[PDB]
RNA sequence: CGAUGUCGGCUCGUCGCAUCCUGGGGCUGAAGAAGGUCCCAAGGGUUGGGCUGUUCGCCCAUUAAAGCGGCACGCGAGCUG
RNA sequence: GAAUGCCGGCAUGAGUAACGAUAAAGAGGGUGAGAAUCCCUCUCGCCGUAAGCCCAAGGGUUCCUACGCAAUGGUCGUCAGCGUAGGGUUAGGCGGGACCUAAGGUGAAGCCGAAAGGCGUAGCCGAAGGGCAGCCGGUUAAUAUUCCGGCCCUUCCCGCAGGUGCGAUGGGGGGACGCUCUAGGCUAGGGGGACCGGAGCCAUGGACGAGCCCGGCCAGAAGCGCAGGGUGGGAGGUAGGCAAAUCCGCCUCCCAACAAGCUCUGCGUGGUGGGGAAGCCCGUACGGGUGACAACCCCCCGAAGCCAGGGAGCCAAGAAAAGCCUCUAAGCACAACCUGCGGGAACCCGUACCGCAAACCGACACAGGUGGGCGGGUGCAAGAGCACUCAGGCGCGCGGGAGAACCCUCGCCAAGGAACUCUGCAAGUUGGCCCCGUAACUUCGGGAGAAGGGGUGCUCCCUGGGGUGAUGAGCCCCGGGGAGCCGCAGUGAACAGGCUCUGGCGACUGUUUACCAAAAACACAGCUCUCUGCGAACUCGUAAGAGGAGGUAUAGGGAGCGACGCUUGCCCGGUGCCGGAAGGUCAAGGGGAGGGGUGCAAGCCCCGAACCGAAGCCCCGGUGAACGGCGGCCGUAACUAUAACGGUCCUAAGGUAGCGAAAUUCCUUGUCGGGUAAGUUCCGACCUGCACGAAAAGCGUAACGACCGGAGCGCUGUCUCGGCGAGGG
RNA sequence: GAGCUAGCCCUGGCCAGGGUGAAGCUGGGGUGAGACCCAGUGGAGGCCCGAACCGGUGGGGGAUGCAAACCCCUCGGAUGA
RNA sequence: UGGUUCGUGGAGCCAUGGGGGAAUCUGGGCGGACCACCGCCUAAGGCUAAGUACUCCGGGUGACCGAUAGCGCACCAGUAC
RNA sequence: GUAAAACCGG
RNA sequence: CUUCGUUCGGGACGAAG
RNA sequence: CCGAGGGUAGGGCCCGUGACUGGGGCGAAGUCGUAACAAGGUAGCUGUACCGGAAGGUGCGGCUGGA
RNA sequence: UGGGAGAGGGUGGUGGAAUUCCCGGAGUAGCGGUGAAAUGCGCAGAUACCGGGAGGAACGCCGAUGGCGAAGGCAGCCACCUGGUCCACCCGUGACGCUGAGGCGCGAAAGCGUGGGGAGCAAACCGGAUUAGAUACCCGGGUAGUCCACGCCCUAAACG
């Protein structure tokens, strides 16, 4: 049947990527605990 | 003169349509439309705030004259009479010698090719507007500003009609479709005539579609539903509604008034 | 109770006898025929349907007879549901 | 030494199940150390509205080539979508951006919120939408509407040449639109051909023949030709389009009523450019040459595509902004704008490859899922159905044998046909088209495909309509009649209803528990009650604000019933709601009688009674399509029986109409009647209604239902009662 | 976290092929004028049959599955909610 | 109403949202309801090192561990997945 | 302009 | 339940039980 | 070819019958009320609608077969 | 040709009396009702009185042994539209006439459907009296209906 990933690169980036965690308050405190846990990514890469 | 189906469905035997007979012209003014925004029910936050709605045709909004002072002394010939989907009532097209172009809405027996006037001068017949000091006591008025200035916001439905019934100083005393007696500035205008189309109370849409054409989309029952979503839900087997009957949020729907008690409005009102 | 799947049906049997029939016999209010009752006897057999989920039961048409019970009210790592 | 302990390693099942659609394989020759599995050839099978092409999303090097086989591949592997390396993606015209707006997001002004932040007009962002200028071939191992060839175009910028008052984000027009059905003319596409051009072939009994087989095109500027869309032309007056307008709108006389004329497309022809099969010959896995100076002609079918903003009907009444045209404003009128020509400039990103799938989403080379376009031919009435097959792509990445039980998927059967069983569950009967013929009932539409029948192939002859062609041959689509032939059988294969009678519930189409329930449940038009006069009620939110609604009592919200027919009886005692400026009760507050604590006292500080004190409650009324409720015991009629009648207790009132062993009935398989040989079911009745009953509606109702029950007809492996054969294990 | 799913807003697209033959018009019949009745045209409908598409009715297989919802036969809708 | 040990308690003190609303040394607060006496302070403006907390970092030390331990990571670890 | 009802007899 | 009273008689009504 | 007739399927009319049920008529002298005939004790009657154990009553309009 | 009478029919408008209800003033211990009472209404300020306002229905006097109409039926007034009928003149057509099976149209009241409206009356319903009992007569409330527009129903002591 039809599964729960259909994926979507406008979709995946204006949801989680840089721009839209830098709007909430709640965003720029998850790309805070990135830097601070050492991640390679902050947030899911798209092309 | 509305028409009926003969029954060569199920859903034609009760169908009835409007005859549209008055109706000269197909198309709107294009200097006079503007598009409608569909919500859904929907706010600003984006939240259902009312129920069951959504889905409608796409409509496109006519813009009304719900003034006419617009423009006192300067006549118009009534030059179409047109569907409008935003409303229960027909329109009119008004070409102004100025060369505007307004749309009233249109009273019953108003003919294509007529001359109406909006003013104090101004001669009691049928689409002419006037203050309501001016009009006689006794005839039938609409599209009644309530507060003068501020635009028609009484009796503007299909085939409603208020009637002036006494002078009272600077008020004027109005029978309203309700039937509330209603103290009225006198410098509201208002446009005599009953409005018409009146046989839109006698329109049977004949199927669940017809109501899905309008953005009626079907009204659950909280009979229908659990606790958690209706007072009315829950029970196995058909409950009789286990209380007093009673809103989705908890209030009473038999009665129970909400009129708020101190409105200033409530020293205008003589009736219900 | 860190699980022993419950009624009924189908399939598959097997066992007990306090025996439904067939076999042997005593008594009879056993003339004969057919019966009644009791004793010995399990070797074999103990039909097909209508109703109802039924077990049971009531009928229909036969029969020599249309037996009663046990095996986790036998049998769901055999089936149905 | 244990905690169904945590982590790691290795055993058991066990060389067991399985090796992922039953579309199918066989041989000859190569390479190789190693071939069922890699390459080539021949034969066979499968798809072919795809299992074949072209895009978008997604993926991100998987594309091509060279060298390899440790792991990946459910076996092998010399192969690969795998390892190493190299190469490969070329744009003014294709998509996107230096264009525009939609929902929505953002947001100067402004409003709001303890903070974080929430709104919010203009504006901005925002796209498979609107706008905008490239078609056809050829080359690469891998790119092309991108490179090349030919032929057309688009912007700017600078110059000359010719014209006019030029001139904006500002005004107007336009862009600009629904659903269904459709006419005219084309095109894509397809069929046929005695006509044209081709290597070749007479096979096995006949044929050298209008024989067989293959192919008979594409794009293409100006100009024409054929269809078709948009559109009136002048004159005055003008207060409206938030300044100004010669523009637009409005008013009033004249000229056509017309595409006559202007443009604007589409389609033919068009200077010219390109392509060109089948067979044969070869050297690759891919291709090349020849066939060729290739021919490139004529009829017919014909689109859902094109002219396009076409036409008609309908109600549910069908985006915005920019590009474009026109108009003026300041400013400018040595400027500027427009037309033609010449020269010059034309950026950024993507482009490989998979793309119904082994490269996307499902941990897998996973029988699942994924949007758009093309989708040939013949036959079956049609069709994107079904069967076969062009082009093209495949035989699904374990095989070889055997021919047991047993399972799956099939095929057939004597006699009986439901006796099987919870139930005809399952499977069989029926089945397309044409023509007869069709009941009760009904809301007059239906029921209807009722039911039940007859025909269906082929050959010959005569004959009636159309369409394209001149009214004609031909070619295509429809019929009628007569005569005859063959077979068990003529929709001879494949795709293609079993029917009828009768109840229950729900009017109906529809919706629902993704993943055990599709229903009598939900919803539904329609009925009623109730609220709401607009800054409405109601809803979300602390608020701002927003929906409601740019709606206005024929409207909006809430509740119940659920088309329709006939109806919805009594009780307001308690609860709810509605209406009462009397009265009782009641908090803060006012009020101070009087009393208290300290002072030597003026004073300071405390309690604190009458009385005035709102809503609400008590109280008084009304209201059932508001919450709800709607009896018991005795006696009595010319035979018992029964009780129309009467007496009596209680309640606020004591179930009316209509139905009733009911989806309600315990005793119950109630008692009769009908179906049956036999009927705990079913149908029709009686009423003794444990425990029906009127909008949690009552009783019926045509049509409808993958709902639930009963019965009969047809037909059958369901069964008596099994048997045999087939393929996948 | 609304890339699954539920609803709504904006913008596009899709639904082969057949039947049934509403209203309305045209001619005739009729009337004082009508209502109304015949044909013909017409092409309506939460109409009918049936592929794509959307579902999931009954049965069988599947059950360490091809699949943590599958496959075969069958069936419902298929111009509309 | 909050804070202080103070949960309405005899409830003062310090801040405050709402209402009323003074004075400038003979002025005002406090000493736990209140009053008298006796005393202590001078509100309604602001700034002010040090002594105090922590360890991203650098160093020293350890009756701290020794690759299932020690930080999740001794090893290109907030990585593969 | 009117005037409370007051049954029955094989 | 009973006796009386009104009535032509019964039922109703009236009075004593 | 037609064809007496036999068979299959579906309609129409008529007769007998049927659990149960509606009302009709006559009976033995039964039970309950008093509807109508006299102003029958509310004038009577009638069309219609509703209600009531039942005659009947009421509402609307009509009649003189009454004042 | 020329006049006349009439509640003859349809449409639009309009005048007053009265009932009920709302508001204001004043005013009290009762009002309605019956054969008598009672339910009910009323110190929460009723009936009766005055003034203002709303709404619906029927039109007093004229008015009868009257008129009109085919019948049912028709009654304030005004205007429009319109049928029928009578008289006078004897002018024209010139036997064009009478009746009428079917058909067609009209058809009181009640009743039905859709919407409107609803002051008074009032089936059904609720009480209070009467009675032996009252589903009646009497009294107090009261829903359809009575009114309008459209479409039905087709009846009667539709009788002279
Ligand atoms: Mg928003
Ligand atoms: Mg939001
Ligand atoms: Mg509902
Ligand atoms: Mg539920
Ligand atoms: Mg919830
Ligand atoms: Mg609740
Ligand atoms: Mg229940
Ligand atoms: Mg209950
Ligand atoms: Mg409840
Ligand atoms: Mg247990
Ligand atoms: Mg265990
Ligand atoms: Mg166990
Ligand atoms: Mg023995
Ligand atoms: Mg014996
Ligand atoms: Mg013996
Ligand atoms: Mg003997
Ligand atoms: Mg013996
Ligand atoms: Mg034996
Ligand atoms: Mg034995
Ligand atoms: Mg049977
Ligand atoms: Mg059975
Ligand atoms: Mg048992
Ligand atoms: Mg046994
Ligand atoms: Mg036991
Ligand atoms: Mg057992
Ligand atoms: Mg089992
Ligand atoms: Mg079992
Ligand atoms: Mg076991
Ligand atoms: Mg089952
Ligand atoms: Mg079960
Ligand atoms: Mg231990
Ligand atoms: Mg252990
Ligand atoms: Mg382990
Ligand atoms: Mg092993
Ligand atoms: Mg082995
Ligand atoms: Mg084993
Ligand atoms: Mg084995
Ligand atoms: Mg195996
Ligand atoms: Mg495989
Ligand atoms: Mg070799
Ligand atoms: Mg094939
Ligand atoms: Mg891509
Ligand atoms: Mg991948
Ligand atoms: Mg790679
Ligand atoms: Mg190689
Ligand atoms: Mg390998
Ligand atoms: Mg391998
Ligand atoms: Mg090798
Ligand atoms: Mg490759
Ligand atoms: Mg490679
Ligand atoms: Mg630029
Ligand atoms: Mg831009
Ligand atoms: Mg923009
Ligand atoms: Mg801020
Ligand atoms: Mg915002
Ligand atoms: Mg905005
Ligand atoms: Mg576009
Ligand atoms: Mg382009
Ligand atoms: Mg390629
Ligand atoms: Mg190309
Ligand atoms: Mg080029
Ligand atoms: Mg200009
Ligand atoms: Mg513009
Ligand atoms: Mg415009
Ligand atoms: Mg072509
Ligand atoms: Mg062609
Ligand atoms: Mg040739
Ligand atoms: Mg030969
Ligand atoms: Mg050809
Ligand atoms: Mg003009
Ligand atoms: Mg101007
Ligand atoms: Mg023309
Ligand atoms: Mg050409
Ligand atoms: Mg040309
Ligand atoms: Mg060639
Ligand atoms: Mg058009
Ligand atoms: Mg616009
Ligand atoms: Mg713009
Ligand atoms: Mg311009
Ligand atoms: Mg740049
Ligand atoms: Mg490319
Ligand atoms: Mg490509
Ligand atoms: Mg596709
Ligand atoms: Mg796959
Ligand atoms: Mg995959
Ligand atoms: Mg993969
Ligand atoms: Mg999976
Ligand atoms: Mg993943
Ligand atoms: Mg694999
Ligand atoms: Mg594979
Ligand atoms: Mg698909
Ligand atoms: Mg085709
Ligand atoms: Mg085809
Ligand atoms: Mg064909
Ligand atoms: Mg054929
Ligand atoms: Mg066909
Ligand atoms: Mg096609
Ligand atoms: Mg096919
Ligand atoms: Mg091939
Ligand atoms: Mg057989
Ligand atoms: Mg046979
Ligand atoms: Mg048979
Ligand atoms: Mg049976
Ligand atoms: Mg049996
Ligand atoms: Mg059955
Ligand atoms: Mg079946
Ligand atoms: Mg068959
Ligand atoms: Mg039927
Ligand atoms: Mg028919
Ligand atoms: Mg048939
Ligand atoms: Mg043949
Ligand atoms: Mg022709
Ligand atoms: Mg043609
Ligand atoms: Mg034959
Ligand atoms: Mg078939
Ligand atoms: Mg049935
Ligand atoms: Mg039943
Ligand atoms: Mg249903
Ligand atoms: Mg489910
Ligand atoms: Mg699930
Ligand atoms: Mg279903
Ligand atoms: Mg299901
Ligand atoms: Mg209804
Ligand atoms: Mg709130
Ligand atoms: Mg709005
Ligand atoms: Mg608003
Ligand atoms: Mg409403
Ligand atoms: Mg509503
Ligand atoms: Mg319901
Ligand atoms: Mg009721
Ligand atoms: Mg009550
Ligand atoms: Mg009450
Ligand atoms: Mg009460
Ligand atoms: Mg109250
Ligand atoms: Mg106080
Ligand atoms: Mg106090
Ligand atoms: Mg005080
Ligand atoms: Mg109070
Ligand atoms: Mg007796
Ligand atoms: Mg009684
Ligand atoms: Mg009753
Ligand atoms: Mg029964
Ligand atoms: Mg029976
Ligand atoms: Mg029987
Ligand atoms: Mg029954
Ligand atoms: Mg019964
Ligand atoms: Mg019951
Ligand atoms: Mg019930
Ligand atoms: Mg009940
Ligand atoms: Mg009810
Ligand atoms: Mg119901
Ligand atoms: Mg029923
Ligand atoms: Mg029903
Ligand atoms: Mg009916
Ligand atoms: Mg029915
Ligand atoms: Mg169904
Ligand atoms: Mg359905
Ligand atoms: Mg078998
Ligand atoms: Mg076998
Ligand atoms: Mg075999
Ligand atoms: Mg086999
Ligand atoms: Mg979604
Ligand atoms: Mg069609
Ligand atoms: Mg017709
Ligand atoms: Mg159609
Ligand atoms: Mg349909
Ligand atoms: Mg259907
Ligand atoms: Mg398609
Ligand atoms: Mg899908
Ligand atoms: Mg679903
Ligand atoms: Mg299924
Ligand atoms: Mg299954
Ligand atoms: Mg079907
Ligand atoms: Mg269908
Ligand atoms: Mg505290
Ligand atoms: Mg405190
Ligand atoms: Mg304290
Ligand atoms: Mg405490
Ligand atoms: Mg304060
Ligand atoms: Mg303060
Ligand atoms: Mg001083
Ligand atoms: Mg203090
Ligand atoms: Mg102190
Ligand atoms: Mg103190
Ligand atoms: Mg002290
Ligand atoms: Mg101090
Ligand atoms: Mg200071
Ligand atoms: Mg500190
Ligand atoms: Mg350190
Ligand atoms: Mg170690
Ligand atoms: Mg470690
Ligand atoms: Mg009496
Ligand atoms: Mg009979
Ligand atoms: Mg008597
Ligand atoms: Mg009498
Ligand atoms: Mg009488
Ligand atoms: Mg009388
Ligand atoms: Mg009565
Ligand atoms: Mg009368
Ligand atoms: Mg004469
Ligand atoms: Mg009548
Ligand atoms: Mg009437
Ligand atoms: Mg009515
Ligand atoms: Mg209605
Ligand atoms: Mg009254
Ligand atoms: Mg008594
Ligand atoms: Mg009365
Ligand atoms: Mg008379």
């Amino acid at each position: 049947m039809k599964r729960t990933w259909q994926p979507n690169r406008r979709k995946r980036a204006k949801t989680h990527g840089f721009r839209a965690r830098m709007r909430t308050p709640g965003g720029r405190k998850v790309l805070k605990r990135r830097r601070q846990k050492g991640r390679w990514r902050l947030t899911p890469a798209v092309r | 003169a509305v028409k009926k189906f003969k029954p060569y469905t199920p859903s034609r035997r009760f169908m009835t349509v409007a005859d549209f007979s008055e109706i000269t012209k197909t198309e709107p003014e294009k200097s006079l439309v503007k598009p409608l925004k569909k919500t859904g029910g929907r706010n600003n936050q984006g939240r259902i705030t009312v129920r069951f709605r959504g889905g409608g045709h796409k409509r496109l909004y006519r813009i009304i004259d719900f003034k006419r002072w617009d423009k006192v002394g300067i006549p118009a010939k009534v030059a179409a009479i047109e569907y409008d989907p935003n409303r229960s009532a027909r329109i009119a097209l008004l070409h102004y010698v100025d060369g505007e172009k307004r749309y009233i809405i249109a009273p019953d027996g108003l003919q294509v090719g007529q001359q109406v006037v909006a003013g104090p001068d101004a001669p009691i017949q049928v689409g002419n507007a006037l203050p309501l000091r001016f009009i006689p006591v006794g005839t039938v008025v609409h599209a009644v500003e309530l507060e003068p200035k501020k635009g028609a916001k009484l009796a503007r439905a299909a085939g409603t009609s208020a009637q002036i019934q006494g002078r009272e100083g600077d008020y004027v005393i109005l029978r309203l479709p309700s039937g509330e007696l209603r103290k009225v500035h006198g410098e509201c205008y208002a446009t005599v005539g009953a409005v018409g189309n009146a046989d839109h109370k006698n329109i049977v849409l004949g199927k669940a579609g017809r109501s899905r054409w309008l953005g009626r989309r079907p009204h659950v029952r909280g009979a229908a539903m659990n606790p958690v979503d209706h007072p009315h839900g829950g029970g196995e087997g058909r409950a009789p509604r286990g209380r007093p009957p009673a809103s989705p949020w908890g209030w009473q729907t038999k009665g129970l008034k909400t009129r708020k008690r101190r409105k200033p409005s409530s020293r205008f009102i003589i009736a219900r």
